[PDB]
Parts: C-alpha cells; structure tokens; sequence
C-alpha cells in the first residue's frame, strides 16, 4: 500500500527509469522503420529492448496510480482518491494509448509501435526535474539543447531516406544513391550520410545536391524554413546562457564604473579614490558582494529565523549583558543585527562621540588605538563585542553615553551591529528583560567603579507609580 | 450599431480584415510577376478581387460605426464618430486603398494586377489586428514566433517574384543564374516556376548560398542587394528569437527569483546540513507545486483601489467570521483586510509555542494546524482552513489572565498558508474608528469571561487604580496650573 | 619588491602577461608539432630557444613570483615571507604549476604545459580591473578564442589527411602549397559553416566533416552571443538615458506642457547626462557600504561644511549626518536659487558654477558673485516654520550645481544630538537678539 | 550600421582589384579577368563584379571562386575572419535593438502574467478577475502603463514644480478654501497631488466612509448617486473638486470626517488626490495660511449647519509615563 511522494528521491529515480524507454522509442522506432537494414540486422536486439520498454510502460501506469498529491497541504495516501485523481485526466488516456497493443492491426514491424511516442510527458518531466536538482545548470542546459537538436536532425535524416526510398534509390541526383551499389549499400554509410545530409540542411549550410522533382523542391524548402528557426534557437539559447554567466559580474562592474565616474566628476582625492577601488576588488575576490538581507528575503519568515539564529545566536549569547537574557529576546536581537564592512585604517568609533550601537566582530581584527592611531591598547578578534553599555538605556553616567576609546580596523573586517532603537524596540514585549539588562549594566559600571550604587539609582529607571509616588511627597 | 474598440466584436472584425490584406499583399505581386498565374486562373481572381474589395468597403462602414473614448466614456454618436473619422489620415488611406482604377483599367490591360497595388495601403489595418492579438492572446511568445515566420515567408515570397521578373526581363535560359528555358522538360509548368523561384530566394535569404554564379551586371547587382538583405534579415531572425527565448527564461526565473544565491550563501556561512536540507526541500516544493512567494509584490502591480477590491474579495469572508470583528462596520473590515500579511509554514513547523509572546492573530487560508501537547506527540484539536486563533492577544483588554503569552502550542501539519494580523497593525487601523475599539474590548471581555480568563476583582483593581490616577492627574493638571497661575 | 600584492602590483600584471604569452606559445605549438611531421632546421633553432625561454618563465613563476605573493588571511594581509611561501605551497595553483612542469622529441611530451591557465584567468581579472571599457578586451579575447579554435581545426584536418593519405581523395589535403594555410582555409570554411569544399567520400571523411560542421555551428553561436553581450553592455547606459528622456517627453506631450518648460527639461536632461553620467546619484550612493558612502561624502564636503560658522561646536557625528543628507541639484542658467520674499528652508553649498545676489535701486543688478565652495542661506535652517523669508534674489550664473540641506533633514538629524540642538537654539537666540 | 557595411564592402572590393592588378589580370581563376579582353575590361563591369565578390566573400553566404596561390589563400582567409566579426556585430546590434523596442511590452506582459497567476492561485472570483483583465487592457491601449511618480522622480524639485504648475494650478485655484492662498503654498500643494485612475462604475467614496482626501478630476465624469447606484443627484465634470473639507482639521465638525455623498465614476476617470497628511505637511511652513484655511472651512460648515460639536468633548491619549514626564519637567 505504498504511496510515492513527488518531491521524494525515489520518485525522481523512477523518472530516469521511465524516460530512458521513452527516449529510446523516439530515437529508434523511426530509424528502424526507415532503415530496413537496422530492423532486420539487429532483430534479436530489438525484441529484448521492446519487451523491456513495454514492461516499464505498464509499470508507469501502476506508479501513476500510487503517486500522492498535496491536498490541504497534506499528501493524499488514499488509494481511491489517488485513482480518481489520475483516471479522469488526459494523461491517463495518453498513457493507456501508448500501451494498448496493435495486434489487431505485421506485429513485429516498428510501425505498429508508434503509439509508444505518446509517452513523451515522462521525458519532459524528467528534464524539468533534473534542471532543478543538478549542480550545474548551464552544462545541463547545453546538453539538453543538443539532445533536442540531435533528435530533430536524426528524425529528418530518416525522413529523407524514406523519401528517397519512395521516389527511388538513384533515380536522380537528389535522392540517396543506388543501394544495390556496394559502395552505398551497407547500413553504416546510409545512416551516416543521411545524418550528414540532415545536419547540413537543418543548420543553413547546404552543400547538398539540388532538388530535381517538384516534391523534392517542397521538402528542401520546408527543411530550410524549419532549419532557420533551429539555428535561431541554437543561437538564442547559447546567447541567453552566456548572458546568465556574466550577469553577476556585469552588474558589479556597472557599479564599479559608476562609482569611478562619481569620484572623477566630484574631484574625490586620489588617496580616497584608490582606496575605494581597492575596497571593491576585495569584496569581489572574497565573494562578499551580495547582501545577506537581500539573499534571505525570499525565504519564509520562520525559515529565515532559523538561518539567522544558526549564524548569530552563538556569538550573541557570549555577550555579557545577554548572558542572563531569555531565549525569546535573543532571537529578536539576532534578526535586528545588521552587517557592516570596513577597510584597513577605518575608525569604527572615536573617543568622545555619541555611542548609539554595539558591534560584534564576525570577521577581521580590530584595535583599541590611542589618539595617535598607531599605539594599540588592546586587540579585538572575532567574537568580541564593544559598545555593550551604550545600547543599554540609562541616564547619563559620570562618563556619559559618549564613547571611551578609539576602535580602529587594522584590516578588512565584518561587523554585526545592534542599534539603540533596535534593542529598545525588542525589549518592550519583555519588561523583565529590561530590568535584567539594566542590572548587568549597573554591575558592569560597578566593576569599573564609575558611580555609587545609590548614585546609579538616580540613573536607573523607576516605576511610573513610584516616580509619581516620589512626586507625591513633593506636591504636598 | 456602434462598436466598442475594446470589445470582442471589434476584435473579431480585425481578424477578419487580416485575410483581405494578406491576400492582396501576397497574390497581387505574384500575379504581376508570374504571367501564367494571372492568365491561367483569371476566373478565380475576379471572384477573389471582388470579395477583397467588398471587405475593404465594409471596413470603411465599420470605421463609421466605431466609438471612441472621450472623457473616459464611450461616444456612441453617429455624427461625432463620422466627423472624427474623415479628418484622420486613415480615412485618406482607406479611400486610396479602394480608389477605383477601373477607368484606367482597360487601357493597360483587360485584367492587370499592378492596377490593384493601391490595395496595399490597407496594411495598417493588419498591423492593428496583430497588435490587438498580441495584447489578449494566451500565448504571447508562441504568437510572436508565428508572426515572425509569416514575415519571413512574405519577404522570401516577394524575393522569388522579383527573381522571376528579372529573369524574364533578361530572358530565360541565357545563363545558369536566370530561370531556365521553358523548353526544358519540367520548367514550362506554373508550379515549377514558383517552386524553383521560391527555392532560389530561400537559399539566399536564409544564408545557405548554393546558387549558380551570375553572369552580368543586373544579376551581380541583384545578388549584392539580396546578400545584404539576407544578412540584415537573418540578424532580425536571430534577434527576435533570442528575445523570445530570453523572455521565456526570465519568466520562469521570476517565479523563483533566488535559489542558487541562497544555496551558495549557506555554503559560505557553514549552515548546518539539516537546516540546509530544509531550505533545499522548501525550494523543491515551490518548483513542483508552482507556489508563489512574493504575494504582496504582485499586488503592487494593481492600482490601490483595484488592489483593495481583489484583497477584499479573497479575505473578507473569513475575516467577518472572527468573533471580535462580528460587530464591525463594512469600511473597518476592508481596512483590516489590507493589513493581513501571508505566512507559510513547512510540515512540522511550530506556528507558536506555549510560553511565547503572542501579538498576532493567524487566519488559516489552507492547511491544517494541530494544538499539540507540551511533549508534542498528542493533539488536543485540529484547526482546519478558515479557522483562526489568537484574536484575544491583539485586543489588549484589561483584566486578562492570559499574561500576553501563548496558551497552547500550535503545530503545522503539512504545508500551511496563513495570514496574520499583528497587534500594532490593528492599532493603527483602530485610530480612525474610536467607537469601534470599545465594542471589540467589550467583546473581548465576554470571550475571556465565558472561559473564566478574567477575574473581575483583579480587573477592577486595575481599573480603579487607573481611574483614581486619571482623576488625580486631572487634579494634578489643576494642581500644576493652580500653582503656576498664582506663582507668577 | 620584498612582497607582491596581486591586486595592485603593475609589475605582477606585466609578469602575468609574460606568463600568459608563454602558456599561449605552448598551447599553440603542441598541436602543430603533433599534426605536422616535418619542419625545417631553421624553424627548430628558434622554436627550441623560445621553448626554453617559456620553460624558464614557468620556473621563475613557480619559484619566485608566486611564493612572493601577499594574501588576505581572516581580513588581515600577511607580509611574512615564510607564511607567504607556505600559503602558495599549500595551494591548487602550486599543484597545477608543478603538474605543468611535470617532465612526463615527442610532441606530446610537452603536453603538460597547457595547465598554466590559472595565470591566464588571473591576468584576465587584473586587466578588467585595471582598464576601463573592458568589452574591447572581451572582444579581443573572443577573437583569440576563435583563432585558436581554427588553428586546432587546421591541425586536426592535417592529421586526418595524412592519416588517410595525402592526395588519396578530393576531401583530404593534396600536399601542394603551404600545409598550414590550405588546412587553415578548410578550417575556416568548415568552422564558420561557409561550405564550398570538396565533398567527403569515405565514411571517415563524412564523420569528420559532420562533427566539424556541428562544432562550427556552436562556435558561431558562441561568437554571436559574446558580441551581443558586448553590445548590450556597451549601450545599456545610452538606452537607459534615452528611455527616461522619452518617457518624460511623452508625459509632457500628453499633459500639453508648453514648449518652454519642455525645452528646460530637455536641456537639464542633456547637461546632467553629459556632466554627471547618471541622472540621480543617490541611487548609486545607497548601494555602497555605509562607511564607503560616509567617506565619500566626507571627502567631498567636510572641509566646506566644518568652516560654516553656524555649525562650529556641534558634534562631528552630527556634521557627518548632514554630509550624508546633502543632496545635489543642478540649476539652469539664470534660474532663481532664492527669490525675495519666498520661504527660506535650505542651506546651499556651491559645488560648481556661480550665483549672483541681485540687488539695487533698479533691481536685477549684481551685488556679489559667489564662486564654488561658498555656503549661503544657512540661517534659514534654525528658523521655525515660516520664520525665515529670503531677503534678496539669488540667480544662478550658468549651469550651477548646488548641495542642499533641507531644514526638515536638519531637524530629523538634531533629535539624536540634544547638546548640539541646545547649542543651535542658543545661537539662534543670539542671532535674533544681536541683529535686532 | 548599413552604411558602415557598405563602406567596408566597397573598400574590400577595391583591395581585391588592387591585389588582382598586382598579381596580374587573368593569370589564374581567382583574380579579376583580363582587362585587355573587351568582355571584362570596362569600368562598369570591374567595379560591379568586385563589389559582388566583396559582398559574396564578406557575408559568408555564397561560394567564392577558390584561390590558387598561397598569397590568395591568405586574403580570402582574412576576409572570412573579418566577415565573421562584421556579421556577429550586425546580429548583436540588431538583436540588442529588438530587445529595447520589446522591453516595454515584455515587462508589461510579465506584470499581467504575475497578476494572472495570483488570481488563479487565490481563487479570485470571475467577476473580479475579468475586472482586473479589463483594467490592464485599458492601460496598454491608452499607454498609461508607466506611473507618473516614477517618470519624474529624477527631475529636480524646481523643474518638477514647473511641470506641476502647468497641470494642476488652474484647477487648484478654483477650490474655495485655496482662494486666497499664497503663491508659495500653492506650489507645495500641487507637488503633493497623487494620480488616481478609476474604472467605470467604481466608487470614489461612499456615504458613511471615513474621508481623509480631496479629489480633483483631471479627466472623466463622476456622478453623485443615491444608495441605489443608478439614480444620480448631480454630475461632477473635469476640473471639479470634492472632499475639500475632509483634509481640513476643523476643531468641531458634525461630519466627523465621514463622507456625506456617494460618488461614482461613469467611465474611466483620472483623479488627483490631496490627503489630510499632505496638507498638514505643506502648511507647516505657512502657519498664517493654515489659520485662513481652517476659518474658511469653518464658515462653510456653518452654512451647511454641521459645525457646532465637541464643546465639552476632548480626547486624551497621553501615556501614564509621558504624563509623568511633564510633572518631572515642570519641577526642574
Ligand atoms: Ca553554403
Ligand atoms: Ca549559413
């Protein structure tokens, strides 16, 4: 009572199993009908391959009856419902038509098996599915195009030989030569030459003897008109594939050229201009061009949360003020983190300016330099956090909200920063968290010994009724 | 009557008018250049030229019975339509197209195709039909290919007529380039004359070559022009097909914009395989089931009034079934529809867990959600499509024992599509309707009280403290003002 | 150079070019020696010398230049000699270079030499970074690819002709004339799918001609696609400018906008395109990193803004925020930057051009001409809504590019800097009290 | 582009004749035939054949006579290599033009296809589905696909104001409240107007619906209608405005910013809407004008009889923490 899942791996393995008989029938049936040496010479081979193809054809009917479908988001495993979904469709008519024998209407001849060509839907489904699964989208795409062109060329080669046989072998210069002649008589020459004739005709090359009869003029004109669309399709598919490979570089190069034009037009200094060009080369070479937020907006909101948690929650938990934090708040802070990139020599923050954000070092090395910018008090590596006190909302301390130290980027660094508003927005839902986070900041300033505990109580937040209660002493 | 140009009747007439124009463009040049075709089937041309002239005349009748949009409303006035049409340059071309050459007909010949060459001027009516077909067809790329193939044949058919006309002027059988002598066993027939001439131009214009070399200046100059046309015509074929192919590939890319970029990023950021598998299986679900993701971005294509109508027609039926929105105005419910945003959950995903902050109300468009236990194995109840949960959380009703946290765990069985209304989004909408807030809060009281989630005495203590403070603050507002009025 | 930075060292770019030339020589000469059996001794004397020179270039590249390359490690560059050498030694580039110099008279004895293609790719990246309008080099590279394909096709055709027998059939090479030119002629006529060749008679000839024609069809498709991509990338900017101008003119024609206003819009479009190269610069600025955009704004405007007497004593971060909120507006000649009696709500910085403060008994008489770098109208930022009215006409003299900071932008900045807000209010009171 | 091809073809024709002269006329089959022969030796024949040879060789379509000498082989190889670069440049230039002309339709067809996918996905009813399809046909037929705001966003504010004055200032000065408005304010208001297009039978506003916008009819006819849509009280033509009092924040209004009439569009109408917020933003810098606008609206509301209300009714939404702030602020 097994039911196949269309998104599963076993269903895709079946698509390859059914597509091979379907592709074999589209290639070999017309060749055996037109080239009589192929059918008679290898009869014992075709008896095995016809039986194997037939058995897989009937097996596809059973698989179609046991393939589930999503109804209300749940795969349907009821045998009755799976049968009613398939039987009333058009594909059931085409599937049964491919398998019903033509015993009523020579049974060994390939012409009675031409109903097998109606099973083409499994072949196109397999190519559609493989395009998504494959790791190389462009190698598969050029291989898929060649296969379609090769089958059309092979079909036209068999049509030309059948037209030559109907008109007469060697009766004029256009048709295939006399097969009574041993030079043209064997099967290897007549298939390859007709393949050679078909390729030249369908790719707008020509180089073939001109037609003689009026029926021959019509066939070549039709082939030239079809072949001008075949060549346009080949050119269009290769040209469109080329555009896709260079699409990412061309978008980035157009950005660099526009920035370069801005710097010369605006008389940007040579030192600043050379650094910006140098910065852009590092981003492309290290594959840091793409924006994380632009990448992940296509994901669903819940699945984007688990992607962001797997990257930032480990480093955010190591922050001292967030050590006692609830796991619910830590999730919201992770989504609120926004990335920053700096070049060598860039100042993350300077002494005495307003600090409104905390930074976490994803990558790169940061130095706590002095005012000179060359004497390094401390070294900050990946996972380090600075500015943690600044995001905490407390009335101005002895030091205040302003920064204490000059943080400079020694090399290119990636930082993730949590802003003041972002922390304040997130903590509104969690009022207990606000008390805990302020308490660690109260204790951290106690570690540095900036203010007294009762002096910090003026800086700390108070309840609205107690603040009114403190004022209730004043009104009287 | 008066036809509407956007109507089906006017479109059906445009497709009718294609055939007289296509007949005149194709047959008249062939009859002029092939004397065997004109003289051999002279009876059939008298019938078909009368039919084309009749349908050309009926086109001018339809032009006088076609309305136009002035001030956005269709004008059905016969006098105003007629006064508008005769001023147009199309009227001049319509008159010239059917302009009688019958007076000068006999002098050149009893029946001459060149005299009917003025019928070519109705070609703008054919381009209008092709433009109108492209707008409303289901297959815009398949029609563009077929329209290009029609353009290819007409140019090749025209070149074949010019080859036969020049080869007749130079004399048949003079050299290998011109059309062979009719004394040859096959070349006396009219069918061979067209088939050989069409095959000659098909060799050139499709860049095959394989033609006999010319022998004189007229044949040299014809070849130089044909080779240049074959090069410029070939580049038009590649460019049109490469644009069709690029339009096809981009369209499927638009449905699923970024798959490789996410997959590449997850490799660079070393996302764990289990989570990486889930993203890959998510993208497989989109391709197989052809689901859409940027539901909001598609609706930005529509104008704001039409976007609201589309949104209301989809979401108003389920929004009205909410217990707290039962006593709401028609205008208020339509404003709440636009604030709904879609959420999609994979199987086994948790919409909400017990103890989590809840500030949203989820409405189940499709899929099944289960109220699982703390362990998660047993299901208390199953919520199907059209149902909802979390409507108390967006209300902010005083005296609730909920605690602004989720009461029970909700798990998604299968793929579930939900629309959520946040507490903030309801709050901005409610600002325009102050009286509507009070009804929802009152409705919120009843739901909590029936399930015993509101202690009245605990609620009253919150209310009494607030109203005493509100009374005190008004006194405090007096106290600050009474002090400051007498302080100064 | 004690250490070499691959990205910016022109010497390393030149050395990469020489390595590319050596690899190109090996890649061209292996098929020639494989296909063509006999060469004159004078050819041997210079071919062997060039082969030794190319092998010496390979040896110098693997030993000196690649070990002398500094690299970014965790965001920080490494200049240490041992670390640089070890980084090169533990690399796929080193593996490929050693495989290229693998030893393995035989023409295929030098077949490992084709593995120095990573140097070619690096040289391509360096060149497209160094030179503007890289589509010219892309065209040159595609042409070189086509020439090498035809060279390989000629070598294969000579191999086939000599293998079947020279002069055996009409399809194979006769043995008359220069072997390379007659084989290159066949290669061109087949890989371009021109045709016009003797027909293949034997099965081997038919198969060879079929595959050579199919490959030629796809080679022609590749060339057409490359040229189409080059043309699109070249003309994208002009296409965008023309489409924007056409949309604007179509709108103005639909709404019956007068010809004078249409002419002014068209003149602005033409001048802005020809000068700036883009219609709006903010679309470019919001794509850059925040630090890069801030640095560019600082470099353009910080020296001018910091010298403004109104903003002295304010926070440097607040000045930086104003620099980020400055917007660039181009004024047509004789345009009114300020009109007397109009509301003043902006501060203008003259990036380019001149403005004239018209005044006098007659009026419309130049009193002072302000050149580039001037800042005027800064007092209107401190005023309350409706507080400031312009007191004189300021008229642009020629095409003037101004940087404008709106009062709303300054008010939105000042909420984050209460100290500077209080200082600016105090300065506003002092300006009001001292002038009155 | 065609002229460049002709100059190259003509130049290559002359080089072929010069090469044939250098090698010798008639020495072999590849070069031009003998000049001394009267069949070949005249200027009309030798230029036209060489023009034919150059076109036949560069375009790589037809078959040129085979070369005989190694010097001749090199020239034909050079022409074929040059003709490949010319032909690939031709297809790239023409192919890029065709993409540019089709780009407007191609991006419009993607919008319809994206919307058409949404309606079948969300099971939009056929009455509403055909309404959307009919709307997109109106946009393409009358060429209204591109948004006005996106068209003029690159223009400077001075040029944008100059365009907007010529479109809306005549109709905006006909509004009763904006009768005596200052010239500076009127430029601010016409920049705030947003285009709106309504299908036939669409309701601009309904009785009892909250109204925060004022509409000016650029084109089209609107009808004031009863609860049953067919019966119409009055007709609003192009240049008329309604909802002017909704954007004014009068202190006391019996209306309560709710529409008192049903307005319906007889056909497609282009409306420009001035919102309540946009009027507030415009009059921040014109405080005296704001007072005159409210007084004029108050006078109009007196004539209707819908002015006097909320004498003792006031709404207070200050937070308990924010109201506590003033008590702290007053003490310092
Ligand atoms: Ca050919
Ligand atoms: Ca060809």
């Amino acid at each position: 009572l097994f039911v196949l899942d269309p998104a599963g791996d076993w269903y895709y393995c079946w698509l390859f199993v059914i597509a091979m008989p379907v592709l074999y029938n589209w290639c070999l049936l017309v060749a055996r009908a037109c080239f009589s040496d192929l059918q008679k010479g290898y009869y014992l081979v075709w008896l095995v391959l016809d039986y194997v193809s037939d058995v897989v054809y009937i097996a596809d009917l059973f698989i179609r009856l046991r393939t589930g479908f999503l109804e209300q988001g749940l795969l349907v495993k009821d045998t009755k419902k799976l049968r009613d979904n398939y039987i009333h469709t058009l594909q059931f008519k085409l599937d049964v038509a491919s398998i019903i024998p033509t015993d009523l209407i020579d049974i060994h001849s390939p012409e009675v098996r031409f109903n097998r060509l109606l099973h083409f839907a499994r072949m196109f489904e397999f190519f559609d599915r493989t395009e998504t699964r494959t790791n190389y989208p462009n190698i598969f795409r050029i291989s898929n195009l060649v296969l379609y062109i090769l089958v059309i060329i092979h079909w036209n080669a068999c049509i030309y030989y059948a037209i030559s046989k109907s008109i007469g072998f060697g009766v004029d210069t256009w048709v295939y030569p006399n097969i009574t002649d041993p030079e043209y008589g064997y099967l290897a020459r007549e298939y390859i030459y007709c393949l050679y004739w078909s390729t030249l005709t369908l790719t707008t090359i020509g180089e073939t003897p001109p037609p003689v009869k009026d029926e021959e003029y019509l066939f070549v004109i039709f082939d030239f008109l079809i072949g001008v669309l075949i060549f346009a399709t080949i050119v269009g598919n290769v040209g469109s594939m080329i555009s896709n490979m260079n699409a990412t570089r061309a978008e980035f190069q157009a950005k660099i050229d526009a920035v370069k034009h801005y710097m010369q037009f605006r008389k940007v200094s040579k030192g600043m201009e050379a650094k910006v060009i140098r910065w852009f080369d590092y981003l492309w070479t290290n594959k840091k061009t793409v924006d994380e937020r632009e990448i992940l907006k296509n994901l669903p909101a819940k699945l984007r949360a688990e992607i962001a948690i797997n990257v930032h929650l480990s480093t955010l938990k190591k922050v001292r003020i967030f050590h006692d934090c609830e796991a619910g708040l830590l999730v919201e802070l992770v989504l609120k983190l926004r990335p920053q990139v700096f070049s060598p020599g860039d100042y993350i923050c300077r002494k005495g300016d307003i600090g409104k954000e905390m930074y976490i070092i994803k990558e790169g090395k940061l130095a706590v330099v002095a005012d000179d910018g060359v004497t390094q008090y401390a070294l900050l590596s990946a996972g380090s956090c600075f500015g943690e006190i600044s995001i905490l909302n407390i009335k101005g301390s002895k030091m205040g909200n302003r920064r204490t130290a000059n943080i400079r980027s020694l090399g290119y660094s990636d930082l993730f920063c949590l802003s003041k508003d972002d922390l304040m927005e997130a903590v509104t839902e969690y009022p207990d968290a606000k008390k805990v986070l302020e308490e660690r900041g109260r204790e951290i300033l106690m570690k540095e010994g900036l203010l007294d505990e009762n002096e910090v109580a003026t800086s700390m937040e108070v309840d609205v009724q107690e603040k009114l209660g403190q004022l209730e002493t004043n009104m009287e | 009557p008066v036809l509407d140009p956007s109507g089906d009747y006017y479109y059906w007439w445009l497709n009718t008018m294609v055939f007289p124009v296509m007949y005149n463009l194709i047959i008249l040049v062939c009859r002029a250049c092939f004397p065997d075709l004109q003289h051999g089937y002279l009876v059939a041309w008298l019938v078909l030229d009368y039919t084309s002239d009749l349908l050309y005349l009926l086109d001018m009748v339809v032009r006088f019975h076609t309305g136009f949009l002035e001030q956005g409303i269709l004008v059905v006035d016969k006098g105003r339509i007629s006064s508008r049409y005769v001023r147009t340059w199309s009227f001049f071309l319509d008159l010239a197209s059917l302009m009688p050459t019958d007076v000068v007909y006999v002098r050149l010949g009893p029946h001459t195709p060149t005299l009917r060459l003025n019928r070519f001027l109705r070609a703008p009516r054919l381009f209008e039909a092709f433009d109108r077909t492209e707008t409303r067809t289901a297959y815009p790329n398949a029609f563009r290919i077929a329209k290009l193939m029609l353009y290819i044949f007409v140019v090749i058919h025209w070149n074949s007529c010019l080859y036969f006309a020049l080869s007749r002027y130079l004399g048949f059988g003079r050299d290998a380039w011109v059309y062979p002598d009719p004394a040859q066993p096959g070349f006396e027939r009219l069918r061979r004359q067209y088939l050989y001439s069409f095959y000659f131009s098909t060799l050139i214009l499709t860049t095959v070559g394989d033609t006999p070399p010319p022998a004189r200046e007229e044949e040299y100059l014809f070849m130089v022009g044909d080779f240049l046309l074959a090069v410029m015509g070939f580049a038009t074929i590649m460019g049109s097909m490469s644009s069709v192919i690029y339009n096809m590939n981009t369209a499927d890319a638009a449905f699923y914009p970024d798959h490789a970029l996410v997959k590449k990023y997850m490799k660079l950021q070393h996302v764990n395989r289990k989570l990486e598998r889930r993203v890959i299986d998510w993208y497989q679900h989109l391709q197989i089931n052809k689901k859409m993701t940027n539901e909001v971005a598609i609706l930005q294509h529509l104008p704001e009034r039409l976007r609201a109508e589309v949104a209301v027609s989809v979401h108003l039926s389920t929004l009205s079934r909410v217990q707290i929105f039962q006593n709401c105005e028609a205008s208020l419910l339509e404003e709440l529809v636009l604030k709904l945003q879609p959420q999609t959950y994979s199987p086994g995903e948790y919409v909400c867990r017990k103890g989590d902050i809840g500030q949203e109300m989820y409405i189940i468009r499709e899929g099944q959600l289960a109220v699982v236990a703390d362990d998660g194995i047993t299901q208390y109840a199953v919520l199907g499509a059209g149902l909802y949960f979390g409507e108390i959380s967006i209300i902010n009703i005083k005296g609730n024992m909920s605690g602004n946290r989720r009461t029970a765990n909700i798990k998604s069985l299968g793929y579930s599509d939900l629309f959520c209304l946040s507490k903030e989004d309801l709050r901005e909408v409610l600002s325009e309707y102050p009286q509507a807030q009070t009804i929802m809060e009152e409705k919120g009281r009843e739901i909590l009280l029936k399930m015993n989630k509101l202690d009245v005495n605990a609620e009253a203590a919150e209310i009494a403290l607030q109203e005493a403070t509100e009374s005190r603050l008004r006194g405090l507002d007096q106290q600050l003002d009474d002090l400051q009025t007498k302080f100064a | 150079p004690q250490s070499i930075d691959p990205l910016t060292n022109l010497m390393y770019v030149l050395w990469l070019f020489f390595v590319v030339m050596a690899w190109n020589w090996n890649c061209w000469l292996i098929p020639v020696r494989w296909a063509f059996p006999y060469q004159t001794p004078d050819n041997i004397h210079h071919w062997l010398l060039m082969d030794y020179l190319c092998d010496l270039i390979y040896f110098l590249d693997i030993t000196v230049f690649q070990t002398r390359l500094q690299f970014v490690r965790g965001g920080d560059i490494i200049t240490d000699k041992k670390d640089m050498r070890n980084n090169y030694l533990k690399s796929r580039r080193f593996k490929m270079d050693l495989l290229s110099l693998l030893p393995l008279v035989n023409p295929l004895l030098r077949l490992p030499r084709c593995l120095k293609y990573m140097a070619f790719f690096e040289f391509n990246s360096r060149l497209e970074s160094i030179l503007s309008k890289a589509y010219v080099y892309r065209v040159i590279r595609t042409t070189a690819y086509l020439l090498y394909s035809l060279h390989l096709n000629s070598c294969l055709y000579y191999w086939a002709s000599a293998y079947q027998g020279l002069g055996s059939t009409h399809w194979v090479y006769d043995g008359v004339g220069n072997s390379y030119i007659r084989c290159y002629y066949f290669a061109v006529k087949t890989l371009i799918t021109i045709g016009g060749l003797p027909d293949p008679k034997t099965l081997f000839e038919i198969v060879f001609q079929l595959l050579n024609y199919f490959t030629g069809v796809f080679a022609f498709s590749v060339m057409i696609g490359q040229m189409r991509d080059v043309v699109g990338a070249a003309t994208a900017g002009q296409t965008y400018y023309r489409s924007c101008m056409d949309s604007t003119v179509k709108y103005m024609n639909f709404y019956k906008i007068p010809k004078s206003v249409q002419n002014r819009v068209k003149t602005w479009y033409e001048y802005t395109w020809h000068s700036q190269g883009m219609l709006d610069e903010s679309e470019l600025m919001v794509q850059l990193p925040d630090k890069m955009r801030l640095d560019l704004a600082i470099d353009v405007n910080y020296n001018i803004v910091s010298k403004v007497a109104l903003f002295q004593g304010c926070d440097r971060q607040m000045i930086f925020d104003m620099l980020k909120r400055l917007r660039s507006v181009v004024y047509l000649p004789n345009d009114y930057v300020c009109k007397k009696g109009e509301i003043g709500r902006e501060m203008y910085i003259i990036q380019a051009g001149q403005v004239q403060v018209l005044g006098g008994p007659d009026g419309k008489s130049v009193l002072v001409t302000l050149k580039a770098g001037s800042v005027f109208g800064e007092i209107s930022l401190l005023a309350v809504g409706g507080g400031n009215r312009r007191t004189a006409n300021v008229v642009a003299h020629g095409f003037t590019n101004l940087f404008i900071l709106d009062k709303k932008d300054l008010n939105e900045i000042l909420v984050h800097y209460p100290e500077s807000q209080k200082l600016l209010r105090k300065k506003a009171r002092r300006m009001l009290r001292s002038n009155n």
